[PDB]
C-alpha cells in the first residue's frame, strides 16, 4: 500500500517548481511536439510544392 | 444476427453494378471513353469571360 | 386465479404499449409532411388507377 | 425514431413500480427488448439519412452508436446487481433510475437534427454520469474525479455554446442538413480562428485530446463499474460523433488549424501508451488505453478523408466494446480481492480458467488482431494517415508495438506466474460474469463478419 | 467444374473440424490427439492430388469465392492464390505436422492438458495454411497474426514459469516491429496501386520503388530472425520440443522469405533492396552459424542451425533466385523437423536433460535416434544425392556465379563451413565417447509412435530431394559451366569443417586446461547482443515510462497548468473578496471611491 | 456461364491443347480425375437438379430500380433548396455508378494477369491502359474533394481545372 | 530452502562455498570423467595447501583473491541441473500445483465422488483447527520478548502437540502434481 501510494497519490504534494524540474518539464513537453511539427510542416510543404509543380507521380492514386 | 445478415439492398449496390454494366457496355460498344474528366456539361457553364 | 398474478405481473406491459404507442405517434408525425408526396421530379408518378395515396 | 424513445422512457415506470426482488430481472428483459428494436436502424438508404421528422434523424454514423447504447444498457444491470445487492429497493431504484436517463439522453444526442438539442442533450448527460459517480462510487477520491469531470466538460462546452448562437444568427439555422447544404468556406481571419476553436475544443475535451485528458484516469477508475462501462463505452463517442458533424462548417480552416491537434495527438498516443507500461493500478491501464486509442480517433477526424472517416466509426465501435469487456474483468478480481493493484492477484488462470480464455480475447482485441474490427479501424486510419504524409507510419508504428506491449503484460501479469499464496478466498466464476463476457465479446466477433454496418456514411 | 479448386479448399477446410469438435464430447477423452493426427494425415493425403495435377499440366488457379466488404474504389474478397508455391508447401507442411503429431502423442504423454496442446498445433496449422494460400495482403496479415498468437501461446506453454513468459512477450515483441514494415507496404500499396491483391500489385508496379519494398524487407527481417531481430528464435526454445520441431524450425520460421518470395517479380526490378537482402541474409547465416559452435544445450544449436539456414535462403532471394529459395524451404522442412525430434528423444531419454555435457555414448543406446540423426546431419551438410544437396548445393553454386557483394559471398562459404563444424559438435558429443548421465539408466526409444514418426521424416529427408526436383518445371537457366575448383567449393568447405571441428574436439580428451579466448566468450555468450539489447533499451525505456510519461507529465506539471493554476488563483481572489472585517466605514469609504470614478470615468464619456 | 455479360467480362477463347502420352505408364491423374467425377461430381448434379426442379415450381422475378434524369447542380439557383437536394442525390448516384465502373475495369485487370500467366506484361496491356484512362478520369472527378463531398466542390474543382486549361490553351495560342 | 537463514556467513562457510563453485565450474571445463576428476583432485590440492593457515588476515586475503580467480575464469555457460533455478525445467511444473483450500469451493456433486478422500480430509481440518490454539500459545511461550531473532521454528513438546504452523509445510502441493 505504501508503494502504490507513494508511485500515485504522494507525488504531487512533494513536487517543486526548480530550475530542473522546470527544464526537464519544458523539454519533454514541449520539444517533441515541435519537433514533429517542423519534420511534417516541411514534409507538407514539399509534397504541395511538388503536386503545384505538375511533378509527384499520382497515377492510379484514387483512393485516400 | 439473421435479421442484420438478411437486410434488403437499400444501399444501392447491385443497383449500382447493374448501372455500371449497362453503362460499360453501351460505352465501349459504340467506341466512347469509359469516363470522361468532367463531372458536368461544360456547356452548361459560363466561366467568367476574361481571365486576364 | 390471475388476480394477483396480474397485479404483481402487469409491469410488463408498460414497454410493449410504449412501443405501440411510439410507432402510431411516428406515423401521424409522417402524416404531416406530405407536402410534397408524389411532387419529386425523381419520383413524381401517374396514380393507378384505384390508389389514392403514393405513400401513407 | 418515437418507436424507439418511448419504451426506454417507459422503462423508468416499470422499474418504479416493480416488486423489489424483480428490478433486475425486469429492467434486464425490458432493456435486451429495446436493444432489439433499435437493431432496425442499421437498414440505411445509401444517398442520404433517414429523416423520421423534422426533430430526430439518423445516419449510418448514427446507427451504430445507438445500437451500442442501447446494447450496453441490459451489460451494466447484469454488472451492477451485484454490488449493489445490500443496498435498499429505493437507492437500486434511483440507480437504475440514473443509467435509464442516461441511455435516453444518449439516444436523442445522436438523432437530434440541430445543435442546439444536440448540445443541451449532449450536456444533459453530464448529471446521471456526476451522480453514479459521486454518490456510488467506492473511494474517498470519487469527490475529486467527480469534480475534474464536470469542470474540464464545461470549461470546454460553454463556448462551443457561445459559438453556436453566433453561428445561428449569421446563418439563419442550426439545423444541420440546412448546415451542410448551405456550406460556405471559413475565410482565414482571428475572429474564424477562435470561431474554429470554440466550434472544437469541447469535442477534443470530450475525446479526450492529450493534455486534456487528466480527468479520464481520475473519474474511469473511482467510479462504479457500469459507471466506468458507459463513460468508456459511450460517454467517449460524444467528441468524435460532434466532432464528425461540426467539421463540415470549418473548412477551409481545418487544413492548418488541425496541426497542433494532430501532433498532440500523436505524440500522446506514444506517450500514454508508454504510460501504461508502468502501472500500478489495473483500471488505471485500462483508461490510458482508451486515451491511447482516441488520439487515433482525433487523427483520423482532423485529416479529413473517406477512409479516415470510416475507420474512426469503426474503432469507435470496436473500443466501445473492448474497453467495457476490460474494465468488467477488472472489476471481476477486484469484487474478488477488494483491491486494484495488479501484482496483488496472479496466477489467476489456475484458479479461473474460463475466465482466463474471456482475458486472452479481450487483450487479443486490445491490440488490434486480424480480422477483429479493432484493427479495421486501425488500419484504414493509418493507410490515411500515411498518405497524409509518410512519416506517420513511423508513429503509428511504434504506437502498435506499445499497444502489444502493454496488453500482453496486463494479461502475463494476472493470469501467470504462480498464485499469490495468502488470497484463499477466490470462488469460481458466476454464471453472471461468464454471461457478461460472452455478451461483450460474440457482438465484436460478429460484426467481423458484416465490417459495412460499422463503417459508417462515407462507405 | 475442374476438380483442382474442390481439392485445394477441401484440404484446407477439414482441417477446421477438430477445431469446431473442440466443445463436443471427443475433446474430453483419450481419444482427440489421435483424432486431430489422423485428420492431419487425411488432409496430406488429399493435398497430394493437386499437387499431381499441378505437376501433369502445370495448373495454377486463383479462386475468389466470397467478398467481404467493398470500400469504394476497393473490393476485399476472400481470395486464394493456388500457384506452385502453394500446392508444393501444403503436402510438405501436412506431412511434417502429421510426423510431430506422432511423435507428440509420445513425447507428451503425461501432459494433462495434451487435449489443449493438440488443439494449438492444429490452430497453428490453420493460420499457416491461410498465411501462405492468401491472395491478397489483408489475408495474408490475418495469417500471419495468427501464426504469431499461435507462436506466443505455445512458448509460453507452461505458464507457471517466468522464462517461457518472457521469452513468449520477447517473440511478440520482435515481431511487431517486423510488422511496423508489413503495415507500411501495405499503406503503400493501397494508396498508390489501389489495391491489396497480388494480380493488381504485379501490373501497377513495372519499377518498383524502394519503399514498399524496405517495408516488405522488415516484415521478412522480423519473421524470420534475421541479424536485427534475430534473438527470439533461440529463446523460442523455452517452448516443448514438439513447438519447437515445427513451429521454430521448419514451418512458422520461414514465413518471412515466403513473403518475400511472393513478391519475387517486384523484387527484380529493384537492385537495392536485392544488395539488402543479399547483405542481411549473409550477416545472418555467419553470426548464427558462429553462436551454435560453442552452445552446450541441443535444442539452442539447432534453433541456431535453423536461424542460418534461413539467412541462407535471403542470400539466394538476394541473387534473384526465388525459385531457388522456395526449394530449400521445402528441403529444409524434412530434416531439421527430424533433427529436433532426434533431440527430442534423447531429451526424454535422460530424464529432460538438454546439455550434452551430461549426455555419453548413445550411438549403441539409441541406434535408430544415432542413425535418425546422423542421416539428418548428412543432409543438413549437403552430401551428395540427398534431399539437402539440390536445395544447398545449388544456392553455393549460384552464389559463386553471379554479379554479388564480395563480402557476401565470403561470408556465406565461411558459414557453409560453420555448419558442418556444428553438426559435428553434436554428434562427437551426444553419442560419441562414455557415459556421462546419472546412472539410472531409463534409455528406451521401443515405442512404434516415435520410431514411425522419424522413419517416415527419415525415407523424406533421403527421397524428397530427388523426387521433388524432378517433378517439378525448370523455372531456373542451371549453371552449366564454371572451374572445377568453384564447382568442388562447397565440398571443399564442409570437408575443411568437419576436420577442423573434428579435430579441436579431439583435443579435449587431453589432462591439459586453459582459460577461455575472448572470440570464444564472444561467440558463447551471443556476441553479447541479448546481454546489451535486452537491458539498454528496456531499461531506458521502462525508466523514461515511468519519471518523464507518467509523473514528471500526467501528475506533475499537466496538473500544475490547467487544474492547480486554476484552483489556487480561485482559491487568492475569494480569500481578497470575502476577508472584510464588516465596518461599515470601510465599506462606505469604498463607495465613495466608486461614486468619484463612476462620474468620472463614466459621466464625462458621452 | 449465360448468367453474366460476356461483353462487360470478356475472356480469351480458352485454346486448350489435346492429351498426346508419351508412354505406357498409366496416368494417374485421369484416373483419379474419373474417381472424382463418379463419387463427387455426379451426386452434387443430382443434388442441384433436385434443388432447381423445386425452384422451378415457384418462379418469381424482382427488377431493376430506374431513375429518371432529373437537373444537376449547375442549374439550381443559389439557395433553392430543393433543386440542390434533388441534384445532391443525383450526383451521389453517379458517383457511386463511377465507382463500380472502376472495380468493373479492375476486376478485367486482375483477371488478365491470372490467366496470361508468364506473359503478362505484354498480353495485358489493352486493359492496363484501359484501367489508366479510366483511373485519369475518375481522378480528376473526384479526387481532394474530402470527407463531407458534394456536388458543388466536384463543380467547384471542375471549374478551377477548367479555367486552368482555358488559360493554358490561350498562351499556347499566343505562341 | 528449508533452513532458517543465519545473520552472516563465516569465513569457514564461504570458503566452502567457493569449493562447490569451483568444483562445478571445473567440471563444466573438463567435461570428461576422467579429465574432470584429475583436474579436480589438483584443484582438492591447491586447496588444501593453504588448510592450516592460523592468520585470519592472510586466509581472507587467499579468499579474496581466489573469488578474483574464479570470476576471471568462470565458465560463462556452466552445466546447471534442470530443476534447478537456472535449469530448463526450473519452474515447469508450476502452473500443475492448486492450493488445498481450492478443494472446499467444490460443487457437492463433485465431492460426491471421492467419499473417502473428503472424509480424511474433514478429518485434517478438524486436527488443525483443534491444534491451532496451542501452537500460537506455545510460539508465545518460547520467543523473547523483543520479538524473534531468527526464522526458527521451535517442535512440539508436550503429548499431542505439533509443532508450531504446520499446516502449510505439510500440505505442500507435490512436485510432480499432476
Ligand atoms: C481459425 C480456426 C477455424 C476454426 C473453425 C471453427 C471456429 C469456431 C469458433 C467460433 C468463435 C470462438 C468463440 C470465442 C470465445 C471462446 C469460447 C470459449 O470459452 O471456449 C470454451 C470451449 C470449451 O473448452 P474447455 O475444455 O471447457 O476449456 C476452455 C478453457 O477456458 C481454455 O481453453 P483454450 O485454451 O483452448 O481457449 C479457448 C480458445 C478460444 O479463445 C479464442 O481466442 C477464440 C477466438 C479467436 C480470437 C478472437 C479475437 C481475434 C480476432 C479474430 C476475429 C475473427 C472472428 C471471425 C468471425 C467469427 C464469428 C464468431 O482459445 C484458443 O484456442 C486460442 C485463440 C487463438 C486464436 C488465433 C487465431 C487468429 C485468427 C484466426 C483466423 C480468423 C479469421 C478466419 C478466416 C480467415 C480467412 C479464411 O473451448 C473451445 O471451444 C475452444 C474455442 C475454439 C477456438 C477458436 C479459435 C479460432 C476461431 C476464431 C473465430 C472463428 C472464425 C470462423 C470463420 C470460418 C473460418
Ligand atoms: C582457410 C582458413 C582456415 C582457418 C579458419 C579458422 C581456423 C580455426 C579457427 C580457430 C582455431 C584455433 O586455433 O583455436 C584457438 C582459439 C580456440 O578457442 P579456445 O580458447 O580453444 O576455446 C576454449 C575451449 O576450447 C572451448 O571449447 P568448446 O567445447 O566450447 O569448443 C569450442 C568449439 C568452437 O570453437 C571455438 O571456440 C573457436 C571459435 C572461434 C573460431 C571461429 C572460426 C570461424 C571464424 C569466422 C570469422 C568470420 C569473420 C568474423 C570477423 C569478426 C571481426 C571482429 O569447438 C568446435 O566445436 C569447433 C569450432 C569450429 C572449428 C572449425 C572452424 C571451421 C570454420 C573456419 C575455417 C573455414 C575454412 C574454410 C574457409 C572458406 C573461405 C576461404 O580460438 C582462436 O584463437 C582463433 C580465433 C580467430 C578469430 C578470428 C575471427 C575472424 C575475424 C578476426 C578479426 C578480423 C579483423 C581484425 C580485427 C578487427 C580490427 C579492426
Ligand atoms: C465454443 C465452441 C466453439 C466451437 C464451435 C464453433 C461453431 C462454428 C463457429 C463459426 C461459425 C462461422 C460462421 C461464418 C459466417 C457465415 C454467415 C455470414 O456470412 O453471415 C454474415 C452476416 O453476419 C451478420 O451480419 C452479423 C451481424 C451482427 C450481429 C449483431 C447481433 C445483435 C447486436 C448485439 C449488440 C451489438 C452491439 C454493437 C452494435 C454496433 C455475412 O453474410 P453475407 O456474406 O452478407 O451473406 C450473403 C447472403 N445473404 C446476404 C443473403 C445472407
Ligand atoms: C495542453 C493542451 C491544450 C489544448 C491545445 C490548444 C491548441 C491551440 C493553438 C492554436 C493553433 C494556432 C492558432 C492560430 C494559427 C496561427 C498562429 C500564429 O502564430 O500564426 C501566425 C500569426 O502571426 C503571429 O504569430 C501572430 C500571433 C502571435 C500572438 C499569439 C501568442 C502565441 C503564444 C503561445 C501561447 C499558448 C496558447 C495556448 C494556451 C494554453 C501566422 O501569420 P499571419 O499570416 O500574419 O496570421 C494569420 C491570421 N491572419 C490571416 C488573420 C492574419
Ligand atoms: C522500428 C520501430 C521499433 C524499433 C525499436 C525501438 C526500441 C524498442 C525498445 C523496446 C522497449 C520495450 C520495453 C519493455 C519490454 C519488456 C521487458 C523485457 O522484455 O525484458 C527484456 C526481455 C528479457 O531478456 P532475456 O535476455 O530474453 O531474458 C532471458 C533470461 N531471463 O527481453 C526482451 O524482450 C528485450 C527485447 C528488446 C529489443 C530491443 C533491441 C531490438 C533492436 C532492433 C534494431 C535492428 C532492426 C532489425 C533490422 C533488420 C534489417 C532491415
Ligand atoms: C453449411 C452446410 C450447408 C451446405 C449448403 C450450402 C451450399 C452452398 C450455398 C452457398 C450460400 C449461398 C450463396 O452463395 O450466397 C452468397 C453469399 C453472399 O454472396 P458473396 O458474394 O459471397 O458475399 C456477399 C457480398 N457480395 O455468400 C454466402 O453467404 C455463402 C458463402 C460464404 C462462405 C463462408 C464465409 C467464409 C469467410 C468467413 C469470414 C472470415 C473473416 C473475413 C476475412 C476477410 C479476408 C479478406
Ligand atoms: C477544459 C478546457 C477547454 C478550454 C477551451 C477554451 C478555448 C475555446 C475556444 C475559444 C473560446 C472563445 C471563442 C469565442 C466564441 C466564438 C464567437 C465568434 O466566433 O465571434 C468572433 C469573436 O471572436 C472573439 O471575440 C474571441 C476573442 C477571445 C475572447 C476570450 C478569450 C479567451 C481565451 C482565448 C484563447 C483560448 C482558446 C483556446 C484554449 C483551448 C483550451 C486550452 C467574431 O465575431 P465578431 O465580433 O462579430 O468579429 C467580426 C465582426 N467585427
Amino acid at each position: 500500500i505504501r508503494w502504490t501510494y507513494a508511485r500515485s497519490a504522494n507525488i504531487y504534494p512533494n513536487f517543486r517548481p526548480t530550475p530542473k524540474t522546470s527544464l526537464l518539464g519544458a523539454l519533454f513537453g514541449i520539444g517533441p511536439l515541435f519537433f514533429w511539427y517542423y519534420v511534417f510542416k516541411t514534409d507538407r510543404d514539399k509534397k504541395e510544392k511538388l503536386i503545384q509543380e505538375g511533378k509527384l507521380d499520382q497515377t492510379f492514386n484514387i483512393s485516400y | 444476427s439473421t435479421f442484420v445478415a438478411y437486410l434488403p439492398d437499400y444501399r444501392m449496390q447491385e443497383w449500382a453494378r447493374r448501372e455500371a454494366e449497362r453503362l460499360v457496355k453501351y460505352r465501349e460498344a459504340n467506341g466512347l471513353p469509359l469516363m470522361e474528366s468532367n463531372c458536368f456539361d461544360p456547356n452548361k457553364i459560363q466561366l467568367p469571360e476574361d481571365e486576364d | 386465479n390471475v388476480l394477483q398474478i396480474v397485479r404483481d405481473h402487469w409491469v410488463h406491459i408498460l414497454v410493449p404499449v410504449g412501443f405501440v404507442f411510439g410507432c402510431y405517434l411516428d406515423r401521424r408525425s409522417d402524416e404531416k409532411l406530405t407536402a410534397f408526396r408524389n411532387k419529386s421530379l425523381l419520383f413524381k408518378r401517374e396514380l393507378r388507377p384505384n390508389e389514392e395515396v403514393t405513400w401513407k | 425514431m418515437l418507436k424507439i424513445i418511448i419504451p426506454t422512457t417507459m422503462l423508468l415506470p416499470m422499474t418504479w413500480m416493480s416488486k423489489h426482488n424483480m428490478i433486475w430481472i425486469n429492467a434486464t428483459v425490458h432493456s435486451l427488448l429495446i436493444s432489439l428494436i433499435s437493431l432496425s436502424l442499421l437498414n440505411q438508404l445509401g444517398e442520404n439519412s433517414l429523416n423520421f421528422s423534422l426533430t430526430f434523424f439518423s445516419d449510418s454514423l448514427s446507427a451504430p452508436l445507438l445500437v451500442l447504447t442501447t446494447w450496453l444498457l441490459p451489460l451494466m444491470l447484469m454488472a451492477s446487481q451485484s454490488h449493489l445487492s445490500k443496498e435498499t429497493t429505493t437507492r437500486k431504484k434511483l440507480y437504475i433510475t440514473m443509467l435509464i436517463l442516461l441511455q435516453l439522453f444518449l439516444i436523442m444526442t445522436f438523432t437530434a437534427t440541430e445543435l442546439i438539442l444536440f448540445y443541451i442533450l449532449f450536456e444533459a448527460t453530464l448529471v446521471p454520469t456526476l451522480i453514479i459517480i459521486t454518490r456510488w462510487g467506492n473511494q474517498t477520491e470519487r469527490l475529486n474525479a467527480g469534480l475534474y469531470f464536470l469542470f474540464y466538460t464545461l470549461a470546454g462546452s460553454l463556448p462551443l455554446l457561445v459559438a453556436l448562437v453566433y453561428i445561428q444568427n449569421t446563418t439563419g439555422s442550426l439545423n444541420f442538413l440546412i448546415i451542410h447544404y448551405w456550406s460556405h468556406p471559413l475565410s482565414n481571419s482571428w475572429s474564424n480562428i477562435f470561431m474554429w476553436l470554440a466550434c472544437i475544443m469541447a469535442f477534443m475535451v470530450k475525446m479526450p485530446l492529450y493534455g486534456l485528458h487528466l480527468w479520464l484516469p481520475k473519474a474511469h477508475v473511482e467510479a462504479p463499474i457500469a459507471g466506468s462501462m458507459v463513460l468508456a463505452a459511450v460517454l467517449l463517442k460524444l467528441g468524435g460523433y460532434g466532432m464528425m458533424r461540426i467539421t463540415t462548417i470549418l473548412n477551409p480552416l481545418t487544413n492548418y488549424m488541425a496541426y497542433p491537434f494532430l501532433m498532440l495527438s500523436m505524440w500522446g498516443m506514444i506517450m500514454t501508451s508508454s504510460i501504461c507500461l508502468r502501472q500500478t493500478d489495473l483500471k488505471s491501464l485500462i483508461a490510458y488505453s482508451s486515451v491511447s486509442h482516441m488520439a487515433l480517433v482525433i487523427v483520423a477526424i482532423m485529416i479529413q478523408t473517406p477512409w479516415s472517416f470510416m475507420g474512426a466509426t469503426a474503432l469507435m465501435i470496436a473500443h466501445g466494446l473492448t474497453s467495457s469487456m476490460l474494465f468488467c474483468l477488472a472489476n471481476t478480481n477486484y469484487e474478488r480481492v477488494h483491491s486494484r493493484t495488479m501484482i496483488l492477484a496472479r496466477g489467476l488462470q489456475t484458479l479461473l480458467p474460463l475466465m482466463a480464455t474471456w482475458w486472452l480475447v479481450a487483450s487479443l482485441t486490445n491490440l488490434a488482431l486480424p480480422p477483429s474490427i479493432n484493427l479495421i479501424g486501425e488500419l484504414f486510419i493509418i493507410t490515411a494517415s500515411f498518405s497524409w504524409s509518410n512519416i506517420t507510419i513511423i508513429l503509428m508504428g511504434m504506437n502498435m508495438m506499445i499497444t502489444a506491449l502493454y496488453s500482453l503484460y496486463m494479461l502475463i501479469t494476472t493470469q501467470r506466474g504462480k498464485y499469490t499464496h495468502h488470497i484463499n478466498n477466490i470462488k469460481p466464476s458466476f454464471t453472471r460474469e461468464n454471461a457478461l463476457m460472452a455478451l461483450h465479446i460474440l457482438p465484436l466477433l460478429l460484426l467481423t463478419l458484416n465490417p459495412k454496418m460499422i463503417l459508417g456514411p462515407l462507405y | 467444374m475442374n476438380p483442382f479448386a474442390s481439392l485445394t479448399l477441401t484440404t484446407l477446410t477439414i482441417l477446421t473440424i477438430p477445431i469446431m469438435m473442440s466443445n463436443s464430447n471427443i475433446y474430453k477423452t483419450n481419444l482427440y490427439p489421435n483424432y486431430v493426427k489422423t485428420t492431419v494425415s487425411y488432409a496430406f493425403t488429399l493435398s497430394l492430388v493437386p499437387l499431381l495435377m499441378f505437376m501433369h499440366t502445370g495448373q495454377e488457379m486463383i479462386i475468389s469465392n466470397w467478398h467481404w466488404m467493398t470500400l469504394q474504389t476497393v473490393e476485399l474478397s476472400l481470395s486464394f492464390k493456388m500457384d506452385y508455391f502453394s500446392v508444393m508447401f501444403i503436402p510438405v507442411a501436412l506431412f511434417v505436422t502429421w510426423s510431430i503429431m506422432e511423435f507428440s502423442m509420445w513425447y507428451m504423454h503425461s501432459d494433462p492438458f495434451i487435449n489443449r496442446f493438440f488443439k494449438y498445433l492444429l490452430l497453428f496449422l490453420i493460420t499457416m495454411m491461410i498465411l501462405v494460400t492468401a491472395n491478397n495482403l489483408f489475408q495474408l496479415f490475418i495469417g500471419w497474426e495468427g501464426v504469431g498468437i499461435m507462436s506466443f501461446l505455445l512458448i509460453g506453454w507452461w505458464h507457471g514459469r517466468t522464462d517461457a513468459n518472457t521469452a513468449a512477450l520477447q517473440a511478440i515483441l520482435y515481431n511487431r516491429i517486423g510488422d511496423i514494415g508489413f503495415v507500411l507496404s501495405m499503406a503503400w500499396f493501397l494508396t498508390h496501386s489501389n489495391a491489396w491483391d497480388l494480380q493488381q500489385i504485379f501490373m501497377l508496379n513495372n519499377e518498383c520503388p524502394n519503399m514498399p519494398l524496405i517495408g516488405l524487407l522488415l516484415a521478412a527481417a522480423g519473421k524470420s530472425a534475421q541479424f536485427g531481430l534475430h534473438p527470439w528464435l533461440p529463446s523460442a526454445m523455452e517452448g516443448p520440443t514438439p513447438v519447437s520441431a515445427l513451429l521454430h524450425s521448419s514451418t512458422m520460421v520461414v514465413a518471412g522469405v515466403f513473403l518475400l518470395i511472393r513478391f519475387y517479380p517486384l523484387m527484380e526490378t529493384n537492385k537495392l533492396v536485392q544488395t539488402m537482402t543479399l547483405c542481411l541474409g549473409a550477416i545472418t547465416t555467419l553470426f548464427t552459424a558462429l553462436c551454435a559452435i560453442t552452445q552446450n544445450d541441443i535444442k539452442k544449436i539447432v534453433a541456431f542451425s535453423t536461424s542460418s539456414q534461413l539467412g541462407l535462403m535471403m542470400v539466394t532471394i538476394g541473387i534473384n533466385q526465388p525459385h531457388l529459395a522456395f526449394l530449400h524451404i521445402c528441403m529444409h522442412a524434412f530434416f531439421k523437423a527430424m533433427l529436433f525430434m532426434c533431440s527430442g528423444s534423447i531429451i526424454h531419454s535422460l530424464n529432460d536433460e538438454q546439455d550434452i555435457r551430461k549426455m555419453g555414448g548413445l550411438y549403441k543406446a539409441m541406434p535408430f535416434t544415432t542413425t535418425a540423426l546422423i542421416i539428418g546431419s548428412l543432409a543438413l551438410t549437403g552430401m551428395p544425392y540427398l534431399t539437402g544437396f539440390y536445395s544447398k548445393d545449388l544456392i553455393i553454386e549460384a552464389v559463386n556465379m553471379s554479379y554479388t557483394n564480395a563480402w557476401a559471398l565470403l561470408m556465406t562459404l565461411i558459414a557453409t563451413s560453420l555448419t558442418a563444424a556444428y553438426s559435428t559438435r553434436i554428434i562427437f558429443f551426444a553419442f560419441l565417447g562414455k557415459p556421462r548421465f546419472p546412472p539410472l539408466v531409463l534409455i528406451n526409444e521401443n515405442n512404434p509412435l516415435l520410431i514411425n514418426s522419424i522413419k517416415r521424416l527419415l525415407i523424406g529427408s533421403i527421397f524428397a530431394g530427388f523426387i521433388i526436383s524432378n517433378n517439378i518445371p525448370p523455372m531456373t537457366v542451371p549453371n552449366t559451366t564454371m572451374p572445377l575448383y568453384m564447382k568442388m567449393t562447397a565440398l571443399i568447405v564442409t570437408i575443411m569443417g568437419f576436420m577442423l571441428a573434428l579435430e579441436l574436439n579431439n583435443t579435449t580428451y587431453y589432462l591439459k586446461f586453459k582459460y577461455p579466448s575472448q572470440t570464444y566468450k564472444f561467440s558463447n555468450m551471443l556476441g553479447y547482443y541479448p546481454s546489451i539489447m535486452h537491458r539498454l533499451p528496456t531499461y531506458h525505456n521502462l525508466s523514461m515510462s515511468q519519471k518523464s510519461a507518467s509523473s514528471l507529465l500526467d501528475l506533475i506539471w499537466l496538473e500544475t497548468i490547467l487544474p492547480k493554476t486554476t484552483s489556487f488563483i480561485q482559491m487568492k481572489m475569494s480569500i481578497m473578496v470575502s476577508n472584510q472585517k464588516g465596518l461599515i466605514k470601510l465599506y462606505f469609504l469604498s463607495f465613495l471611491i466608486t461614486i468619484m470614478i463612476s462620474m468620472t470615468l463614466f459621466n464625462y464619456h458621452e | 456461364p449465360d448468367s453474366w455479360d460476356k461483353d462487360v467480362y470478356p475472356e480469351p477463347p480458352r485454346r486448350t491443347p489435346a492429351p498426346a502420352p508419351q508412354t505406357s505408364l498409366p496416368n494417374p491423374v485421369t484416373y483419379l480425375t474419373k474417381i472424382f467425377d463418379l463419387l463427387v461430381d455426379r451426386p452434387v448434379t443430382l443434388a442441384r437438379e433436385f434443388i432447381e426442379q423445386q425452384h422451378a415450381k415457384n418462379r418469381y422475378y424482382y427488377y431493376h430500380r430506374e431513375f429518371r434524369r432529373v437537373p444537376d447542380i449547375t442549374e439550381c439557383e443559389e439557395k433553392d433548396i430543393l433543386c440542390m437536394f434533388e441534384a445532391e442525390m443525383q450526383w451521389r448516384r453517379d458517383y457511386k455508378v463511377d465507382q463500380e465502373i472502376v472495380n468493373i475495369i479492375q476486376e478485367r485487370l486482375k483477371a488478365c494477369q491470372q490467366r496470361e500467366g508468364e506473359s503478362y506484361r505484354q498480353n495485358c496491356a489493352k486493359e492496363l491502359e484501359q484501367f489508366t484512362q479510366v483511373s485519369k478520369a475518375f481522378q480528376d472527378r473526384y479526387s481532394d474533394l474530402g470527407a463531407h463531398y458534394s456536388a458543388r466542390k466536384c463543380l467547384a474543382k471542375q471549374k478551377q481545372r477548367m479555367l486552368a486549361e482555358r488559360k493554358a490553351a490561350k498562351e499556347a495560342a499566343a505562341a | 530452502a528449508f533452513s532458517a537463514p543465519a545473520a552472516y556467513l563465516t569465513h569457514q562457510q564461504k570458503v566452502l562455498r567457493l569449493y562447490k563453485r569451483a568444483l562445478r565450474h571445473l567440471e563444466s571445463w573438463c567435461v570428461h570423467r576422467d579429465k574432470y576428476r584429475y583436474f579436480a583432485c589438483l584443484m582438492r590440492a591447491r586447496f588444501d595447501e593453504h588448510k592450516n593457515e592460523k592468520d585470519m588476515v592472510k586466509a581472507t586475503q587467499l579468499l579474496r583473491q581466489a573469488e578474483e580467480e574464479f570470476w576471471y575464469g568462470q565458465h560463462p555457460q556452466p552445466y546447471i541441473f534442470p530443476e534447478s533455478p537456472g535449469g530448463t525445467s526450473y519452474e515447469r511444473y508450476e502452473c500443475y500445483k492448486v492450493p488445498e483450500w481450492c478443494l472446499d469451493d467444490w460443487h457437492p456433486s463433485e465431492k460426491a465422488m471421492y467419499p473417502d478422500y473428503f472424509a480424511k480430509r474433514e478429518q485434517w481440518k478438524r486436527l488443525r483447527r483443534e491444534s491451532w490454539e496451542r501452537e500460537v500459545k506455545q510460539l508465545q511461550e518460547e520467543t523473547p520478548p523483543g520479538g524473534p531473532r531468527t526464522e526458527a521454528l521451535p517442535p512440539a513438546r508436550k503429548e499431542g502437540d505439533l509443532p508450531p504452523l504446520w499446516w502449510h509445510i505439510v500440505t505442500r502441493p507435490r512436485e510432480r502434481p499432476m
